[PDB]
């Protein structure tokens, strides 16, 4: 049986992240709002199970578990056609629906509080899952919801499932810009506190990244809300592809995440994504090569990764996960991994051998695709460091200056020290020092 | 279009070949404890209730030549299948086709082989020794 | 008691007809009367053939 | 002969879910509202005697009778079109229409003032049963009128026809929800006591399972009593379809119950029913397998009972019966048996032997079925003690602090003392230790002299 995995969608972007993705689920698929297969949606040759269970013979429901601390989103995302693609009875919301005011100790005590209802409906999906894998949980780290209640939940799924695999969709806050959020680094602190303690795979979604991919890519002068949702959605689509287009070979995401976590600490996973287009430039299916693929992602520019220039460390790859969605020609693979290679257009590791894995997969064949070839790029590269070094550089920023602190200390969380977010910061620093020392061959010893 | 040629290759491949990705790894990942158990443990007709139940459960279900998919337990288990292979090249291919089962209970893994049941004029594609290889 | 062991008896005698019966529903039967193994946790000549033939 | 079924609907609940169930078979086996076979009834495969009687050489009458405490139930069952279903001779009303105040003593002093009257109609309706085989109660045990009735009911019953079965498809309280009726839980102890001392089965309808359902395949919010009485009309449909498609075996209820009960006290039965659908999706002909019909069985949201997760105690099934209806191929039912067992997707009794029973039957000829495969699943499972654990836990909490006991105190069966809820809560007690005792060897002396 699949491996099902049950969606947790938390606080406001992690809902509507969640939202889109299974809005894009169902229209690769062709799946109606209601969970019913569409009479048109005839190739069965997608793996609903991992990520959506069967209410009935025809009718397919997302393991999807909507989760906020407050009403508001949750009442929004009940007014739409899809209401009814999620279970119910794995719908767990926070009685108070005060939210947690973009505070993550505010958020862990909703969950704190939510603790019982939470975990009830954790039960209740799981017994509906044949072969449950574990859970995955989408979440902001800047907010309080995605990132408390987050927290919260991936702490009581550690200590409750110790044996299920914790991978998580965590939307990081933008580090290059100044976030209007002043405890984000409080929030990002408790975050990469449970990242590193509770959290098994963090996937790392930067609002920084995002804002100038709509920019630079997606020419968006002002990137909405909706416009990332809408690039995350394609980027979950993409990193479920797998799933939905079976086949010969990572068919399962512990066959997905041994690629990238070579260790259990270099847990931590960038993402890449290909081809990117601006939404104008849909027109022309460019009969891109896998060579003119991977070289077209392997420029920053299509890189769903905003690192920043750190001139003083040489950043290399630590690992290259390259699924590439589509028709490809194996010789064309195997020319792009010569030419990548000859070109030195990936660097790997220095302590061991690295490199990057490609693989081919078809398109959902509900879902007309413009592009004859897509591509996602899973990698660990010493650059996204410097994502995570800039956020500790603003959190050591916030708390050099103890801006903000004094809300933090009216929660219990915070309440008497602030010393989870010092750990945090120390260990973030650490863990940029190794995705940078990875980068070396002394990096067998790196952290001892 | 009479003996389905192409239907029979491509069967072979979704099957034989492991085409359907999922379905192995959901029947392998059901029936691990089962080929953990020695060869001589190993019940047949669980052996083959679980195979039928994976292709039943995943979407082998969907594969309208699913019922020609046979359980196989190879009279060699997977290391001495190999040796044998590794000798068919060789003049000793007769002496690993000849060579007694290996005495090791082979686990479930290394006895488990696919048959196919091609009948005439569709068995002239899938011959014995195309079958065997 | 006396009844029960008899019936367990003839319960194991004809599970090693079904296995040695060539009809494979016969051997079905035997696979669904005893669905909660209870003659074979009880009659122990249950266990062995399984293991021995197999 | 046909084993004649007089069908009992008690109280408020019971009633309607009588008056809908009525309904429904009337509809599935081309019945008019006045009794008479509609001319789409051609198929007369169907044993009318067992559940109805021909009033003449074309009406079938239901051997259905309709008793509450409360006239406004029967009231708005004899503004039904069924009025004309039931024998009037076999009808007997409480004078006072009162109803038992919500109390289960209440209902069985009312019963005892009607006891004349209702064993009158009970004989009247046996002399025009030609092998009346027992009674089925539908009622509610929360209430006073359903409750407390059925309690009188199954009282008389076990006076009157001692050699008669009475089987009872009883609304069980809500025993994972806190009963805003403080009573409640007491009226559900002296219910579970009588149907412990003068019942010989009682089916558990609780009535959060009931919300649970409506809820998870009705998509309702609040669950109506009428969407509650349509799913028991459907499973009450598909009880009847071997009496209504006969086969080779169990075509009769007293056949289909036999191998169910292994015990006196093991009666406590579970039910099942598959494919759980919406109206809306009749459209697509779902090409269901044995295999797929099994997989849905297992599925705890297909199941109309709700226990609550007990960590502590490994509860188990102690059988399971598959009642599928439609077009079966024997060899798809061997490979999901095969399949079943291979995938030890259901735990039995470990002190003797059980298995998951398939029975396969065909839809009724009369009734156009949306469905080529309907499935029910009848199953003995420990996790029903569960229900009947909380019940007891409830009536405990409730009875230690005496609360709304004045008014049952009112009524003569628990006027001096409440010994009959202390007598329920042992037998409760007693029934959810042989539930877990049945997942145990030690079943074997479970109840043993040498629970």
């Amino acid at each position: 049986m699949p491996r099902e995995i049950i969606t947790l969608q938390l606080g406001q972007c992690g809902n509507q992240i969640g939202f889109e993705f299974w809005k894009q689920l169902c229209a690769e698929h062709g799946i109606s709002p209601e969970g019913i297969v569409e009479e048109f949606a005839t190739e069965g040759t997608d793996r609903k199970d991992v990520f959506f269970y069967q209410a009935d013979d025809e009718h397919y429901i997302p393991r999807a578990v909507l989760l906020d601390l407050e009403p508001r989103v949750i009442h929004s995302i009940l007014n739409s056609p899809y209401a009814k693609l999620y279970n119910p009875e794995n719908i767990y919301l926070s009685e108070h629906g005060g939210g947690a005011g973009n505070n993550w100790a505010s958020g862990f005590s909703q969950g704190e509080k939510i603790h019982e209802d939470i975990f009830d409906i954790i039960d209740r999906e799981a017994d509906g899952s044949d072969s449950l894998e574990g859970f995955v949980l989408c979440h902001s780290i800047a907010g309080g919801t995605g990132s408390g209640l987050g927290s919260y939940l991936l702490e009581r799924l550690n200590d409750r499932y110790p044996k299920k695999l914790v991978q998580t969709y965590s939307v990081f806050p933008n580090q290059d810009e100044m976030s209007d959020v002043v405890v984000q680094p409080y929030n990002s602190l408790l975050t990469l506190k449970r990242l590193t303690q509770n959290a098994d795979c963090v996937v790392v979604l930067d609002n920084t990244a995002l804002n100038r991919i709509a920019t630079d890519r997606l020419h968006i002068q002002n990137p909405s809300f909706s416009q990332i949702n809408q690039l995350v959605s394609t980027i979950m689509s993409a990193s479920t592809t797998t799933l939905r287009y079976p086949g010969y070979m990572n068919n399962d995401l512990i066959g997905l995440i041994a690629s990238l976590i070579p260790t259990p600490r270099l847990h931590f996973l960038m993402t890449g994504y290909t081809p990117l287009t601006t939404d104008q430039s849909v027109a022309s299916v460019r009969k891109t090569t896998v060579l003119d693929v991977m070289r077209r992602l392997l420029q920053p520019k299509n890189v769903m990764v905003s690192t920043g220039r750190d001139r003083q460390t040489n950043h290399c790859y630590i690992a290259i996960l390259n699924i590439i969605q589509g028709e490809v020609d194996p010789t064309q693979v195997h020319k792009s991994l010569q030419r990548i290679r000859e070109r030195k257009l990936a660097n790997f590791i220095p302590w061991g051998p690295a490199s990057i894995q490609v693989a081919l997969s078809r398109k959902s064949p509900y879902l007309p695709s413009a592009h004859r070839v897509s591509g996602l790029m899973m990698a660990n590269h010493t650059s996204i460091s410097s994502l995570f070094e800039r956020t500790c550089r603003q959190y050591d920023k916030l708390r050099k200056r103890e801006a903000f602190l004094e809300q933090f200390r009216k929660e219990d969380m915070f309440k008497d020290n602030f010393d989870e977010m010092d750990t945090s910061r120390e260990i973030v620093q650490q863990l940029i020092d190794e995705y940078h020392a990875a980068t070396r061959p002394d990096y067998i010893s790196w952290g001892t | 279009e009479e003996k389905e040629l192409v239907a029979h290759l491509r069967s072979i491949k979704r099957y034989f070949l492991m085409d359907q990705g999922d379905f192995f790894v959901h029947f392998m990942d059901l029936a691990e404890e089962e080929l953990r158990k020695p060869v001589e443990d190993i019940t047949p007709p669980r052996l083959e209730a679980l195979l039928e139940l994976a292709l039943r459960m995943s979407t082998a279900n969907t594969d309208p030549f699913k019922d020609d998919l046979k359980i196989d337990l190879m009279p060699h288990d997977l290391i001495t299948q190999l040796l044998r292979v590794l000798a068919i090249e060789t003049k000793q291919e007769k002496a690993m086709a000849h060579a007694d089962p290996t005495e090791l209970a082979l686990s479930g893994l290394e006895a488990f082989s696919f048959d196919y049941i091609v009948k005439w004029p569709l068995s002239l594609i899938i011959n014995r020794k195309a079958l065997t290889r | 008691r006396i009844l029960t062991h008899f019936y367990q008896g003839i319960v194991q005698q004809f599970l090693v007809l079904l296995t040695t019966s060539s009809d494979e529903s016969l051997r079905f039967l035997s696979f669904r009367l005893d669905f909660n193994e209870h003659y074979k946790a009880r009659e122990p000549r249950l266990r062995v053939s399984l293991g021995t033939r197999g």
